[PDB]
């Protein structure tokens, strides 16, 4: 019993009445202006305003949870935010957006920084050690691969020095968290530097310059240590700064969602306004239940008045040729049972077949009375029509009450398993003569219990079930159901 | 909004030095004598934005030894203060030539 | 219906803004020519002088 | 209710007369750099001839 009653806005009410309009949950907006692409719809612009701020908040839901941080719910339905708050969001919203990917590029670059340098101070102390030309460092498990090839191609010689280093360093990708070995590539000759470079990249040694000299090998060693302990201290820093800002975004993120979320599925109902016709005021053709025309016209009185606007908005009223959605109750035990049909020995056998065969046709009887009721509610191609309307009714029905005989033969193949599956419960387990009680029992009592559910409950409960559907489906609502059907669905929530 | 501006940093790269670099000091001496809880977050700011458009300005500025004086002010109680001294001082070692 | 009632209404706002386009574009042409009054009263204007210095 | 039709003769004609009025009137108000302004040319057109009599 809907109506597609008109309703005019003033596009100064067009958020503030659409949003608490949106608060309730009963209009379904329609679009009547189907002649146009899926941009140019008034607020193309705006609304990708609000992508850039979901794309944000899809990425940064992403990183807080790859640093682990507990997020704050505090779950309630929260104000909508006006556009005179939506310009201060982008502020706040790109704050948290541009510090955070600087911070994981920078502190990426950092720590790059931090194991390079750290990698170079190593290898200071050990050649001045053995002091007391190419400098490198290498892994311990490729190191005596290594001198084997380098003897090899260089083959003159070149005097190495093995010298492996402490507790396991990393560079970031290759290798991680790996104790690696010194190298001294001295050789004095300067043309075998092409030919142990080759190798250094083939066996992927890292090298870094050595001063060569005594007394600048500890003076930049003082160098690189305050250097290092310098980029310890920012990297840590950086680390805090880090960790103070995802608390406050964790504090955030959860309710920022549902700010703009909320904005989006409102501006995209006004992008399903009118026509976009004439003049700075809209109109809405809404489809609307009768029983609630009066609380959507006082929740529309309420929403100019949010807005701070002097004029209210009205509602027109009309009567056209389209589709009246349904609507009903939907209640919560009533709503899972509901959606269902949305989607859309010898003398028992005499005597059961007859009475439910009666009871089948019992059940066509309220259901063909209730298409007498639903057309009171309201040549040549009628004789074909009305043929098939006819015939198909009565060799239909036949096959309908032919399946109604099927749930006492179903009964029927319910009791002689039971007595099969009881025959084992009471027969093999129970009768056994020395070791029944205690091991021979438990596991034919655990077949009682477990393997019978899955046989007589799952299995043929499902069916019966789906053939119960069937009862309903192509023998019940083949009477009175037209099947068309037309949702309604609420301009909702979540 | 010169500060801030991109195109400022980017044409006036080697303004600081063609003007007697000292005068780039000269906003580093002005950084490191006076405190100046708002007027020393601009001079963190563009501090970095001369080592990002100048990497031999991190040299000029261990010249000048401004990178402790920016470590040192990292640690002051203002919030503004050690955020853009975090932001400078992290581009104060981005490039990491060897010592 | 009510939409009927606002076509004719937002004609009603149509021209009242459609002639202030035209009496403001007919208002600077005369502005040329009530600026051109001053060669009709300003030879007045120097014939004070033209008796002061005489 | 069928105070809906006066609803609409009520407060959307306030809207034809608030965009007929206050954007006009910036029109009309508009003659401050149209015509005040304009006749500040064409004055100083009879200025650039009067000095050359007086």
């Amino acid at each position: 019993e809907m109506t597609l009653a008109q309703l005019f806005l003033q596009s100064e009410a067009a958020y503030c009445c659409v949003s608490e309009l949106g608060e309730l949950g009963k209009v379904q907006f329609r679009d009547l202006n189907p002649d146009v692409n899926v941009f140019q719809r008034k607020f193309v612009n705006e609304v990708r305003r609000c992508e850039e701020m979901d794309r944000k908040l899809r990425f940064v839901e992403k990183e807080i949870r790859k640093a682990n941080i507990p997020i704050m719910d505090t779950g309630e339905n929260p104000e909508v935010p006006f556009p005179r708050d939506m310009i201060d969001l982008e502020a706040n919203f790109e704050k948290i957006e541009n510090e955070l990917k600087e911070i994981n590029t920078n502190q990426e670059a950092l720590k790059r920084n931090f194991l390079e340098l750290t990698e170079l101070k190593f290898i200071l102390r050990k050649t001045q050690q053995f002091f007391d030309f190419v400098a490198g460092v290498i892994n311990r498990e490729r190191i005596p691969t290594f001198e084997r090839m380098l003897w090899r191609v260089c083959r003159g010689n070149v005097f190495l020095r093995q010298a492996e280093i402490e507790n396991p360093l990393e560079d970031p990708v290759t290798g991680d968290y790996v104790h690696k070995s010194v190298f001294i590539i001295f050789f004095q000759g300067d043309q075998l530097k092409n030919r142990v470079k080759k190798i250094c990249e083939g066996f992927r040694a890292s090298l870094y310059p050595c001063p060569e000299t005594p007394q600048e090998r500890k003076e930049m060693a003082s160098g690189v240590n305050t250097r290092i302990d310098d980029l310890q201290m920012v990297l840590n820093q950086t680390e805090d700064h880090r960790q103070r800002v995802l608390q406050a975004a964790a504090k955030n993120i959860r309710v920022w969602f549902i700010k703009v979320r909320k904005m989006k599925a409102i501006y995209h109902t006004l992008n399903l306004c009118n026509i976009d016709v004439t003049q700075k005021c809209l109109i809405a053709e809404v489809w609307c239940p009768v029983t609630d025309l009066d609380s959507i016209q006082f929740a529309l009185r309420r929403g100019t008045e949010h807005s701070g606007s002097t004029v209210p908005s009205i509602l027109n009223r009309m009567q056209t040729n389209q589709t009246p959605p349904t609507y009903n109750k939907t209640n919560k035990f009533t709503y899972g049972f509901q959606n269902i049909v949305d989607a859309y020995l010898t003398f028992l056998n005499s005597f059961k077949m007859k009475m439910s065969v009666i009871l089948g046709i019992i059940h066509m009887l309220f259901g063909v009375s209730l298409s007498l009721f639903n057309h009171t509610y309201f040549f040549g191609d009628t004789m074909v029509h009305q043929a098939i309307h006819t015939i198909e009714y009565c060799l239909g029905c036949i096959s309908n009450t032919a399946s109604y005989l099927r749930l006492w033969a179903l009964s029927l193949a319910h009791a002689q398993l039971s007595e099969v599956l009881w025959t084992m419960v009471i027969h093999i387990g129970l009768k056994v003569k020395s070791l029944a009680g205690g091991l021979a029992l438990f596991f034919i009592f655990a077949a009682f219990a477990t393997l019978t559910v899955a046989i007589l409950l799952i299995m043929e409960g499902l069916s019966a079930f789906l053939h119960a559907l069937r009862l309903h489906w192509v023998e019940f609502q083949n009477k009175f159901y037209s099947g068309t059907g037309f949702k309604f669905l609420p301009f909702s929530f979540e | 909004p010169v500060h801030k501006s991109e195109k400022f940093w980017r044409e006036n790269a080697a303004r600081l030095n063609e003007k007697n670099y000292e005068l780039l000091k000269i906003l580093t001496k002005l950084l490191e004598v006076s405190d100046d809880p708002q007027v020393l977050a601009v001079a963190a700011h563009d501090v970095g934005e001369y080592v990002r458009h100048y990497p031999r300005g991190k040299r000029v500025i261990e010249q000048l030894g401004g990178k402790q004086l920016v470590m040192n002010h990292m640690h002051h109680e203002d919030q503004q203060v050690r955020y853009n001294a975090l932001l400078a001082v992290q581009k104060l070692m981005v490039h990491n030539w060897e010592y | 219906q009510g939409i009927q009632q606002l076509l004719q209404a937002e004609k009603r706002a149509a021209e009242k803004v459609a002639d202030a386009r035209k009496r403001k574009a007919r208002r600077l042409k005369q502005a040329k020519e009530e600026a051109q009054m001053e060669v009709d009263q300003y030879r007045r204007e120097r014939e004070q002088e033209f008796q002061s210095k005489q | 209710s069928d105070a809906d039709v006066q609803k609409q003769i009520k407060h959307m004609m306030a809207f034809i007369e608030q965009e007929a009025n206050e954007k006009a009137e910036e029109i009309d108000a508009k003659a401050e750099e149209e015509f005040n302004i304009e006749k500040g040319r064409l004055v100083q057109t009879q200025r650039l001839k009067i000095m050359e009599y007086y």
